[PDB]
Order: structure tokens, then C-alpha cells, then sequence
RNA sequence: CCAGGAUGUUGGCUUAGAAGCAGCCAUCAUUUAAAGAAAGCGUAAUAGCUCAGUCGAGUCGGCCUGCGCGGAAGA
């Protein structure tokens, strides 16, 4: 609702085509393709995409206000572009990238070799360290949620992976 | 939680009576400073350790506007602090001229010096007034 | 005047010069010494009179030793040989206890010349006759 | 997690969300406040 | 628990709870607890019941139980025959008509008195609601 | 004071009280003085929350009805059986 | 959301030590837009978390009531 009110700016350069329900935001970074729900009236005017309900719906504004956040990534995608930093914390846990494929020993008896979806680049700076980057915020989330899963840090050490934006918290071993 | 009507009526009311004999009142932007500074700028003020307080832009817009006050809204721009002086030579505009210590002048955005309105270019020129 | 930076502050009295039983190797575990509290601590504070407890901020950088600038002590140390006894309460408020004055602790917290706020001499002088009397004794002001 | 007919929000940082049908009790400072079945 | 100390009488016919109640305004505290639905209280419901609102209260103000049980109760164990007498008495009740004042409290709070009453009400089988005293 | 709007009955008994009690209404009844009593039928939600301040039964009330301000007060009341409702209210002539 | 979230004072007694955050009490004052001698976690005591000006119009939650939800697992 709120945040349906508060129309999306496009940058420069940010061409964007709309067909009915579908949103296409192609800019500098790759080209997003998402279908908006059916309640969701995007209305494109001057530099700026508005968002509104539809008649005829009970939620209404309810999706409105998600297509206005979902088109905005789109456009942060396409411009900037996301980033999901997942450090390795533990002994022997290494990682090493060739190519579209990512290799993580987590300690376990084979390297493990993750591969990476549509448009998901990575490298790392260092042997405990993935700095993934793409043009979708959901994609780019769910690539660094499956390197999540591989090894999820314990509350003792916080072995494993985790996010750089990411709090992990310890406790003791108990007495006896 | 929120003030009442009637006792936010009061609030206004007296930062405007204040305004009406204060000898100035210059409004300088005070963003990302501590209370050891703060306290500091009141030390050297009046040694009672009070001096420069801030203030929202409404609640000094319609203090100002509760009294015969123009051309002063672009003082009033995002935050906004100000500093009045009801007794004694407003000239201690070079205090807190000086303890900004800044190259520059943005900061102090105006001022109203004996009812006489002053841009950002004329803090120096009271801050380097003779005795 | 800045931020977060080591600035604990935990001690018995002025009297005991860098104790052990008390504290000891607590008031240097980071970043103090454990002997150099007689040195830098001592530097002005036999020249005046041990035996008020003093704290003290630490302010640690890099540079090995530190830069702590020793301040007035508790308002409270001066409610054991200033405002009256030094303990011994009996009962809380099953009884008045004891009872202070105006006169009394009034000359005393006066002597605060880095702390306080608000020069009024009356209203930063008040400031520090609240808890001599918290403590169920009686207000003769 | 702790599954019973009965739910509340323990803590300030309780939230009572419905997924797919079924109350539940997230958290984000004791994962002993999970519930589940409300 | 509560029960009569002593009665012209040990057992007693069935006896419906029609109608509404007669005790439904507090006339000794401020506050107290109210009846909503239709049953009968036990000398444990009542009992257990004061315990809650008392202890959720420390030892501070004072409860009051408008109800009683003054009712007893006959069953037959298992294994037995119907008829060959009225059952035994095993437990005493009390009738409680929609609108009745259950417990009251006086000496604390408002918000302490809905907390106290809600840990009592729940150990009640029949539905309860707060009240508070008022004038004529 | 507190203004009360009301409206003369048209038919008594508990028949009709019921109706009223099912339309946000109920029965009510003003005596004293010389003047015989009058059925009347307040709003419930309206007189709800009127008698939800004290000063409804200690300060005189003002009754509106048929455009005629009959200064009574608050006698006795009738609560519902366990509802945050009302049942009947008598006022006096004063 | 980005903010601030201070000071007397580690309040007094108790204690190995308790400083908002064992426990007895007490609960005033203060500079203010606001900050409780202090909500929860956390420390051996501290520390560290943290709750109670901008943006620009809607937000907060008890009560009466309708319709639903979970509560609801058998050969
Ligand atoms: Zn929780």
C-alpha cells in the first residue's frame, strides 16, 4: 500500500517494455523478465513506473505494493547490481571456482561442486571467501541460501558458511 | 508516544515569547557531533552549561511565524539548531564560529542578528568584529 | 569525547596502591599494567591524601603505557567520613537510621571541580544530597 | 520446535504468521520460542 | 475445601439450575470475577481457583468467595448394580446461573486484578468474564 | 447536561420490549411528581456509553422527547444477565 | 531507514564482586525533543548489546457482533 505509493525512478539508459502483466527491465547488467500478479496496475509515465490496486480484487494494494519493490530490484539489478559476500570460517574449509561451477570443501570426504544458475557470477578473494554477483535479488539469494545449507555454522565456533552481513552466536559445552 | 493539544500549545508559545526579546538567533546545522562537543559549546558560552539547543524547522516556524519574522524558511532546511540570546551583546556569534573550526561556512546556514536577517556570507564578518 | 575505547574502572580506595586480593590483575588485562598503577596512578595522588576511592577512565591506543586522567570520586565515599557513619544501617526504612543536614555534605560536594552540570550553585549543590537520605536517613534541610 | 494447540507470543520479538494454513511463532533471539500447530 | 460444616440433610434429589443468578454487582471490593456460562462449581474448581488469583496477588488485598458449594454430590463406584440405594456422596458443587459474581478482589490494581483472575478463570470449567464495581 | 433523545412507545410488554432489545433499543420508564409515567425508548449504544460515566448517575439528565427537555435522574437500572448491555432504566421527575 | 539513546552515579546497604539488569530498599535530580536509579539477553565484576531530525498521512488496540481459522489422530 504504502510503499505502492511511493513510485519507482529508472535511471538513464534503462529501457523498459511493458506487455499487459509482464515486465521486462533491460539496463547495463543483464535483463530481468518478471510477470506481475493480475490485481497489480503498473502505469509507465515520464522517467518513473506508479504502481496501483484493480477493481475487482479483495488484496488489491496488498500485491501492488510488492510489485513496486519487485520492479525496483529489477532496475538496482540492471544498474548496480546485487552482491551476497558468504565468508568459509573453520579449519580445512577451502573454496575454489573454475568456471560457472563452484568447488567447497566443507570437511567432507569430496569436494563438493555446487553449479550456478542462470546469470551468477562468483570469484574469491581469498581461500574462505565468495562474493557472488547478479541481476536478480531473489536468484542471488537463493545461490548464497544453497552454500548455506552445505555447512550451516554450529553455535559453538560457527563453522561453516555464513554472510558477511550475517550474526552468528556461540554458547558453551556445558559442565560434565 | 505524542504531546497533547494543550501541551504542545505551551511549547510553541514559549519558544516564542523568547524569540520576541531575543538580541539574536543564529541556526547552524549540527549533525553527527557528541554531547562532550555540545557541552563543550555551552561551557564556553555561558558557564551555566546551557546554550544552542535544537530544534525541528516547524516547531521554529511557527514559533517564528508566531512572531512578526520573514524570509527565514531556508534557514529552516532538514536539521536545523538554533541559538538565541536573550541577555548580554549577541556578539557570541564568535564562540561557536570558532569552536566549528570549519574552513568553510555551509554549516551556519543564517542568523538573525538584532532583528536584522544575515546570509551565511556575513557569519565572519561578526565573527571578526573588534572588541 | 569520541567513541567506545577501554575505559574500565573498578578500585577499593586510594589507600591501597595497585592491590591484588580486591582486584589485581583486573585493572590490567588489555591494555593496563599491573604495576604501573604506582607510578602514573601516584603521580599526584600522594601529593594530596589517599583514602577515598578513585576511579579512573583507561583510554588505550598502541602506545604501551596510558593516558588516563584520573577525576572526582563517588559523592558516596564522602557518606562514611563526611556525612556521618560508615555503615551499619540496622533496618531500611523500618526506621529512619540515621540523618544528614544541610550544612552537612554541603561544603563537600562543592569541592567537585571536573564534574557536575550547571554552575547554579544550588541546583548542581542539591544534586548531591538525593542519596544521603535514600538511604532512610532524614532530610535536616 | 515446540508443536501444541496453544500459541503466544512469549518475548517482544514474537510473530504470529500463518503458512499455508497453520499458525506459527518465529523468532529471532531464542529458537525455543518456535511453535507450531496454533 | 469449601463444604457446609454441617446439614439437616446428607443427600439431596437432582435439582435443574434454571433461570438467571441473583448475585451479579460486587458489594465488597472493587473488582472480581463474573460468570458467563451454565454448570456447577466443585469444592476443587473453587478451591483450586482461589489459589491462582491469591498467589498471582503475593499476599496483598483481600479475595472474597461469593459462591459456595452447599450442594453434595452421590455416585456409584464401578461394578455395581443401578439402584440398591442413592449413591454415596463424594464431592459437593455450587449452581452457577449465568451473571454470577464467582470471586471479587479489592486493595490492588486494575491491570493486576484481569491477571490474577485470568489464571483462576482458566482452572474454571464454564466461561468468566472481568468486572468492576459500580455505582447504584 | 448529558442529552438524551427519546421517543415515545407505542406498545408495552415484553413482546414489544424484546423488539426493541433486538434494533439497538430498550424500555424505559420516567414517573414522579404529578405528571403520570411515560414509556420510552432510548438508544442503547448511545445511552451505553452515557452510563458509562459517573456523572450519569449523580448529575440531573435532560430527556428529549416530542421536543420537550423533562429534567429527570437516574433511579435504577437494569444490567443484562451477563452482556455489557442494558435492560431498563427508571428516571424520576427532578 | 538513517538517527540520538547522555550526566550525578560503579545510587546507598549487603558481598568475592554487583555498576539498570542476584537480593534488600529507594526511586529524587538533571541537561532536554526524550532517556526508567531501568524491559530481555549477555559479564566472574565491567564491557557489549539495546527497549522505552528527516521522510509525509496515516496509525494504535480494547469492547459488541457476523462469518471463518487452529485446536481435530483409527483401524
Ligand atoms: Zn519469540
Amino acid at each position: 500500500s504504502r510503499v505502492a505509493k511511493a513510485p519507482v525512478v529508472v535511471p538513464a539508459g534503462v529501457d523498459v517494455k511493458i506487455n499487459g502483466q509482464v515486465i521486462t527491465i533491460k539496463g547495463k547488467n543483464g535483463e530481468l523478465t518478471r510477470t506481475l500478479n493480475d490485481a497489480v496496475e503498473v502505469k509507465h509515465a515520464d522517467n518513473t513506473l506508479t504502481f496501483g490496486p484493480r477493481d475487482g480484487y479483495a488484496d488489491g494494494w496488498a500485491q501492488a505494493g510488492t510489485a513496486r519493490a519487485l520492479l525496483n530490484s529489477m532496475v538496482i539489478g540492471v544498474t548496480e547490481g546485487f552482491t551476497k559476500k558468504l565468508q568459509l570460517v573453520g579449519v580445512g574449509y577451502r573454496a575454489a571456482v573454475k568456471g560457472n561451477v563452484i568447488n567447497l570443501s566443507l570437511g567432507f570426504s569430496h569436494p563438493v561442486d555446487h553449479q550456478l544458475p542462470a546469470g551468477i557470477t562468483a570469484e574469491c578473494p581469498t581461500q574462505t571467501e565468495i562474493v557472488l554477483k547478479g541481476a536478480d535479488k531473489q536468484v542471488i539469494g537463493q545461490v548464497a541460501a544453497d552454500l548455506r545449507a552445505y555447512r550451516r555454522p554450529e553455535p559453538y565456533k560457527g563453522k561453516g558458511v555464513r554472510y558477511a552481513d550475517e550474526v552468528v552466536r556461540t554458547k558453551e559445552a556445558k559442565k560434565k | 508516544m505524542a504531546l497533547n493539544l494543550q501541551d504542545k500549545q505551551a511549547i510553541v508559545a514559549e519558544v516564542s515569547e523568547v524569540a520576541k526579546g531575543a538580541l539574536s538567533a543564529v541556526v547552524a546545522d549540527s549533525r553527527g557531533v557528541t554531547v562532550d562537543k555540545m557541552t563543550e559549546l555551552r561551557k564556553a558560552g555561558r558557564e551555566a552549561g546551557v546554550y544552542m539547543r535544537v530544534v525541528r524547522n516547524t516547531l521554529l516556524r511557527r514559533a517564528v511565524e508566531g512572531t512578526p519574522f520573514e524570509c527565514l524558511k531556508d534557514a529552516f532546511v532538514g536539521p536545523t539548531l538554533i541559538a538565541y540570546s536573550m541577555e548580554h551583546p549577541g556578539a557570541a556569534a564568535r564562540l561557536f564560529k570558532e569552536f566549528a573550526k570549519a574552513n568553510a561556512k555551509f554549516e551556519v546556514k543564517a542568523a538573525a542578528f538584532e532583528g536584522e536577517l544575515i546570509p551565511a556570507s556575513q557569519i565572519d564578518r561578526l565573527a571578526t568584529l573588534p572588541t | 569525547a569520541k567513541k567506545v575505547q577501554a575505559y574500565v574502572k573498578l578500585q577499593v580506595a586510594a589507600g591501597m596502591a595497585n592491590p591484588s586480593p580486591p582486584v589485581g590483575p583486573a585493572l590490567g588485562q588489555q591494555g593496563v599494567n599491573i604495576m604501573e598503577f604506582c607510578k602514573a596512578f601516584n603521580a599526584k595522588t600522594d601529593s594530596i591524601e589517599k583514602g577515598l576511592p578513585i576511579p579512573v577512565v583507561i583510554t588505550v591506543y598502541a602506545d604501551r603505557s596510558f593516558t588516563f586522567v584520573t577525576k572526582t570520586p563517588p559523592a558516596a565515599v564522602l557518606l562514611k567520613k563526611a556525612a556521618g557513619i560508615k555503615s551499619g544501617s540496622g533496618k531500611p526504612n523500618k526506621d529512619k537510621v540515621g540523618k544528614i543536614s544541610r550544612a552537612q555534605l554541603q561544603e563537600i560536594a562543592q569541592t567537585k571541580a571536573a564534574d557536575m552540570t550547571g554552575a547554579d550553585i544550588e541546583a548542581m549543590t542539591r544534586s548531591i544530597e538525593g542519596t544521603a537520605r535514600s538511604m532512610g536517613l532524614v532530610v535536616e534541610d | 520446535m515446540k508443536v501444541r494447540a496453544s500459541v503466544k507470543k512469549l518475548c517482544r520479538n514474537c510473530k504470529i504468521v500463518k503458512r499455508d494454513g497453520v499458525i506459527r511463532v518465529i523468532c529471532s533471539a531464542e529458537p525455543k520460542h518456535k511453535q507450531r500447530q496454533g | 475445601m469449601l463444604q457446609p460444616k454441617r446439614t439437616k440433610f446428607r443427600k439431596m434429589h437432582k435439582g435443574r439450575n434454571r433461570g438467571l443468578a441473583q448475585g451479579t454487582d460486587v458489594s465488597f471490593g472493587s473488582f472480581g470475577l463474573k460468570a458467563v456460562g451454565r454448570g456447577r462449581l466443585t469444592a476443587r474448581q473453587i478451591e483450586a481457583a482461589r489459589r491462582a488469583m491469591t498467589r498471582a496477588v503475593k499476599r496483598q488485598g483481600k479475595i472474597w468467595i461469593r459462591v459456595f458449594p452447599d450442594k453434595p454430590i452421590t455416585e456409584k463406584p464401578l461394578a455395581v448394580r443401578m439402584g440398591k440405594g442413592k449413591g454415596n456422596v463424594e464431592y459437593w458443587v455450587a449452581l452457577i446461573q449465568p451473571g454470577k459474581v464467582l470471586y471479587e478482589m479489592d486493595g490492588v490494581p486494575e491491570e493486576l486484578a484481569r491477571e490474577a483472575f485470568k489464571l483462576a478463570a482458566a482452572k474454571l470449567p464454564i466461561k468468566t468474564t472481568f468486572v468492576t464495581k459500580t455505582v447504584m | 447536561m448529558f442529552t438524551i433523545n427519546a421517543e415515545v412507545r407505542k406498545e408495552q410488554g415484553k413482546g414489544a420490549s424484546r423488539r426493541l432489545r433486538a434494533a439497538n433499543k430498550f424500555p424505559a420508564i420516567i414517573y414522579g411528581g404529578k405528571e403520570a409515567p411515560l414509556a420510552i425508548e432510548l438508544d442503547h449504544d448511545k445511552v451505553m456509553n452515557m452510563q458509562a460515566k459517573a456523572e450519569f448517575y449523580s448529575e440531573v439528565l435532560t430527556i428529549v422527547v416530542d421536543g420537550k427537555e423533562i429534567k429527570v435522574k437516574a433511579q435504577d437500572v437494569q444490567r443484562h444477565p451477563y452482556k455489557p448491555k442494558l435492560q431498563h432504566i427508571d428516571f424520576v421527575r427532578a
